[PDB]
């Protein structure tokens, strides 16, 4: 059994910082849970009941760092928190993505990609940042109309950033909607985006999933 | 809309102090702190909240509780006398920028040096071009107080006298400066002039004599 | 890194208009960095201007918006500051700053909601008066017996009659610095100002050192390299 404790399956996956232990077993049968959705930035997440079923039962878990901190990202400032992420009493963001926002105030093209080499099923998780209005939004990426593409063999689907005023949710009126894939053993999976994406950090491989 | 700080506070040498800044802006944007010492531009203390800039002694910290920002400063020292100010941004309206009025921090306690007088007489070229100025520099005194008196032979001179406010030297000791402008027969007609100078009770006088 | 300098008259005729330059180095202006204007009334505190971004976009002080306009060239990597109808209450030390970009809403990371000013300019004075530019007459102050005080000695240069401010002393091109000190100018009662700088200097070199001090009044565009020899 995997043992989550006051977290739940979408602070576990996505890295929530009150979830910073408990990666426990690398293999479990099932999964042990009972804290406002779990995810620290509001948002949607996409297919959230079907992952806790490919989740339930597993046998080579694993957390690898699909795009290094560094390098991976030369340009683009890496290093965004924010209060809704808290991790003791200082503000944090989640363990396993990073919040890309300006660097020297340019927001160059992105296109990064992974071919998984580990033999095992691969899921990648990313993000896409709605801000709640039009200067701040161009105030972090510097583009009026972004996008957000996530392409595979067997995944393809374009963002669009979609702004407007929301209710203040968790003190926080911007909204990051989350996104999961698996890609199979020696499939290539590439990001291509423009601005809001929340950059995947660090995956997980696995079987039977 | 404006940020409200104390003018002037005072704490003693290795001692602890805060500083405190209020405004009904510092609820949308963090505070930032800066240094200013006389006659330099001034300097950033504090990003935001307790992120210092590089250069800047661990004794400088900053906090926040509402609309209420603060800056401490642990193991006060005197070259920390000097003005601060807060400051942020506007969380209305087109967002302007809003300063606080400043705070004059004295560090007391330091120890207290005797001024030292050095009087100059009008330069030959200055007499050459029909005028004189007798120059009077006063350096390396603490507490930055001193008041200046003027004799032609031994009677006074208020006429034709201008000095300078105090002001620190590097070394954390004031210093200060006193003209008296002459005519070039104002000052070969008498015998001698004198720089008085009183500080803390006590007098330091140098005389320049036109014979010599 | 980024570094600032600042380029303006030193005076400005009552109800005319005020330019100043501000010049960008070690960093590009075409960046999310809101370039800032901040001025300093004699013996008053910090005023806030206003503050521009590469794009145009502005953002003035309430009280002068009427009468300010900041602009930006990226020909030459500059940004500028224009106040107009200038009274003696526009006098004061004028700096620019880069300060960081920020968010409106709650959107953003907590980065982009710090406000501070981290890189300044230098500073410069701007007089607000109808009185015209005079230069400065430069004496020097010997050093003699009744002045040195043991193994060091006190000379100096006295800046005589110089209008507006500020006016700047160093010794032997810059090769001189400690035991220096320039103190406050004085206002005489004409409107002149005047000042001293003086240096410490050991009893036994002022026989075989050569001591200059140089003078540079940028309002007058003067520069005065005064020889300050033993009297004899
Ligand atoms: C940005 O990415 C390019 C590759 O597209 C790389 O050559 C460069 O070194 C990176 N960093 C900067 C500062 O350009």
């Amino acid at each position: 059994p995997l043992q989550l404790g006051n977290c739940s399956v979408a602070g576990w996956i996505l890295g929530n910082p009150e979830c910073e232990s408990l990666i426990s077993k690398e293999s479990w049968s099932y999964i042990v849970e009972t804290p406002e959705n779990g995810t620290c930035y509001p948002g949607y997440f996409a297919d959230y009941e079907e992952l806790r079923e490919q989740l339930s039962s597993v046998s080579s878990f694993e957390r690898f760092e699909i795009f290094p901190k560094e390098s991976s990202w030369p340009n683009h400032t890496v290093t965004g928190v924010t209060a809704s992420c808290s991790h003791n009493g200082k503000s944090s963001f989640y363990r396993n993505l990073l919040w890309l926002t300006e660097k020297n105030g340019l927001y160059p093209n992105l296109s990064n990609s992974y071919v998984n080499n580990k033999e095992k099923e691969v899921l990648v998780l990313w993000g896409v940042h709605h801000p709640s209005n039009i200067r701040d939004q161009r105030a972090i990426y510097h583009t009026e109309n972004a996008y957000v593409s996530v392409v595979s063999s067997h995944y393809s689907r374009r963002f669009t950033p979609e702004i407007a005023k929301r209710p203040k949710v968790r003190g926080q009126e911007g909204r990051i909607n989350y996104y999961w894939t698996l890609l199979e053993p020696g499939d290539t999976i590439i990001f291509e985006a423009n601005g809001n994406l929340i950059a995947p950090w660090y995956a997980f491989a696995l079987s039977r999933g | 809309s404006e940020l409200t700080q104390d003018p002037a506070v005072s704490v003693a040498l290795g001692q602890t102090v805060r500083i405190t800044c209020q405004g009904d802006s510092l609820r949308g944007y963090y505070a930032s702190w800066y240094q200013q010492k006389p006659g330099q531009a001034p300097v950033l203390v504090i990003y935001g909240k307790n992120n210092r800039p590089s250069g800047i002694p661990d004794r400088f910290s900053g906090s926040s509780s509402g609309n209420t920002a603060s800056l401490t400063i642990t193991g006060a020292q005197a070259e920390d006398e000097a003005d601060y100010y807060c400051n942020s941004r506007d969380s209305s309206g087109n967002h302007p920028v809003v300063f606080g009025g400043g705070t004059k921090l004295t560090v007391l306690g330091q120890p207290k040096g005797a001024p030292s007088v050095t009087l100059f007489p009008p330069s030959s070229e200055e007499l050459q071009a029909n005028k004189a100025t007798l120059v009077c520099l006063i350096s390396d005194f603490y507490p930055g107080a001193v008041t200046v008196a003027w004799k032609a032979d031994s009677s006074p001179v208020k006429a034709g006298v201008e000095t300078t406010t105090p002001s620190k030297q590097s070394n954390n000791k004031y210093a200060a400066s006193s003209y008296l402008s002459l005519t070039p027969e104002q000052w070969k007609s008498h015998r001698s002039y004198s720089c008085q100078v009183t500080h803390e009770g006590s007098t330091v006088e140098k005389t320049v004599a036109p014979t010599e | 890194q980024v570094q600032l300098q600042e380029s303006g008259p030193g005076l400005v005729k009552p109800s005319g208009t005020l330019s100043l330059t501000c010049a960008v180095s070690g960093g590009s202006i075409s960046s999310s960095n809101w370039w800032s204007w901040v001025r300093q009334p004699p013996g008053k505190g910090l005023e806030w201007i206003g503050e521009i971004y590469h794009g145009g976009s502005t953002n003035y002080n309430p009280s002068l918006k009427s009468r300010v306009t900041i602009s930006v060239d990226k020909s030459k990597n500059q940004f500028s500051l224009k106040l107009s109808s200038v009274t003696a209450a526009d006098t004061a030390v004028y700096y620019c700053a880069r300060a960081p970009p920020y968010c409106t809403s709650a959107s953003c990371p907590d980065d982009y909601y710090y406000y501070y000013m981290d890189v300044w300019g230098k500073g410069t004075t701007v007089t607000v008066s109808g009185a015209s530019t005079k230069g400065p007459s430069v004496f020097p102050l010997a050093p003699s017996s009744k002045s040195t005080s043991g193994g060091t000695a006190a000379l100096g240069c006295l800046v005589k009659d110089y209008f507006p401010e500020p006016v700047t002393v160093s010794w032997n091109s810059g090769a001189l610095t400690s035991g220096v000190h320039t103190f406050p100018a004085v206002l005489q009662s004409s409107g002149l100002y005047s000042l001293s700088s003086v240096v410490t200097v050991p009893s036994s070199s002022l026989g075989t050192q050569t001591y200059i001090c140089n003078v540079n009044h940028k309002p007058s565009n003067t520069k005065v390299d005064k020889r300050v020899e033993p009297k004899s």
